[PDB]
């Protein structure tokens, strides 16, 4: 997972 | 009146949605979407069109950094591909000029862009200028008497707290003051005199504060913090205040859309989105049909 976005 | 248009965004996969809230009556209005799902992508408008520029396709299918730009009329409803940039640009930052629109650094694959390209409408052509002086993704861009910005955002190796500025006349970036905290896809607006920059991730958790740039006194300052932490989130300026749409603050993607009022400097939760999202291109125009 992306901290900065959260995406996959 | 006028509508705040929310392209595209990542919840589980990068969405297609265009929607649009109204802050008039509080209502929503889903539109035509988006040929191609993209999240990453920023969103800005020109001559009443709005357009959608870079970002990824984030699917089951496969990852797919897009170098698209796609114009949408509010007249018609309908979704016109434009002329694709040099080259694909993930989590992309955007600013407008004299009715020219600035790409600015991005990603493609495992790299970090500092190029920067500028798209001429009438003539539908792209162009590099001068890149800037960094490699800049997730990097946060707003434009103030007619200067282009780029705040924070992510080389590769460390997130960002620096930003510089691009003066066209002379085509050439120049570093400006940093902001007191590191911040990677932040919402970056110009409201009055300052450039704003919200919530971000500082490369330990997701940020609520907020801080605003003076371009006289080339300073920042923290103004008051917004409700949520939320990063990579949407964020564009309506009648003198801030809106952030959604984000990402480590547990779950928000949809609540909080409301900057530089007056009483107070932040007010005034709607949510259909549903929650991240990485969403923002910005504002006249309503359809």
């Amino acid at each position: 997972v992306d901290p900065s976005t959260g995406e996959l | 009146g006028r509508l705040i248009y929310t392209a595209g965004g990542y919840f589980r996969q990068s969405l297609s949605y265009l929607e649009a809230y109204n802050p008039s009556n509080g209502s929503w209005l889903r539109l035509a979407d988006l040929q191609v799902p993209r999240s990453g992508l920023a969103g800005c408008v020109v001559g009443g069109l709005l357009y959608a520029v870079g970002g990824r396709n984030n699917s089951p299918d496969g990852n797919t950094d897009s170098s698209a730009l796609d114009c949408y009329n509010p007249m018609t409803n309908q979704w016109s591909p434009c002329a694709s940039m040099s080259v694909p640009r993930n989590r992309i930052g955007v600013g407008v000029i004299d009715g020219h629109i600035y790409a600015v650094g991005g990603s493609h694959g495992c790299i970090h862009h500092s190029s920067v390209e500028r798209y001429e409408p009438e003539r539908d052509e792209w162009h590099l200028v001068a890149p800037m002086l960094t490699r800049r993704i997730g990097v946060g861009v707003a434009v103030l008497n007619r200067l282009l910005y780029a705040v924070g955002g992510f080389d590769g190796t460390n997130r960002l707290n620096s930003a510089e500025c691009y003066y066209p006349e002379r085509n050439e970036w120049r570093m400006i003051t940093p902001m007191n905290t590191i911040r990677s896809g932040a919402g970056v607006c110009v409201l009055h005199n300052c450039i704003y920059a919200a919530g971000g991730y500082d490369g330990q958790d997701q940020l609520n504060s907020v801080e605003r740039y003076d371009v006289e006194t080339e300073t920042w300052t923290f103004v008051a913090p917004m409700r949520h932490h939320r990063s990579a989130l949407g964020i564009t300026v309506h009648q003198g205040k801030i809106y952030v749409l959604g984000g990402y603050d480590g547990h779950t993607f928000l949809d609540s859309v909080e409301c900057y009022d530089p007056d009483s400097d107070t932040w007010s939760e005034v709607t949510r989105m259909t549903s929650g999202r991240s990485g969403v291109g923002v910005a504002v125009t006249m309503e359809p049909c």
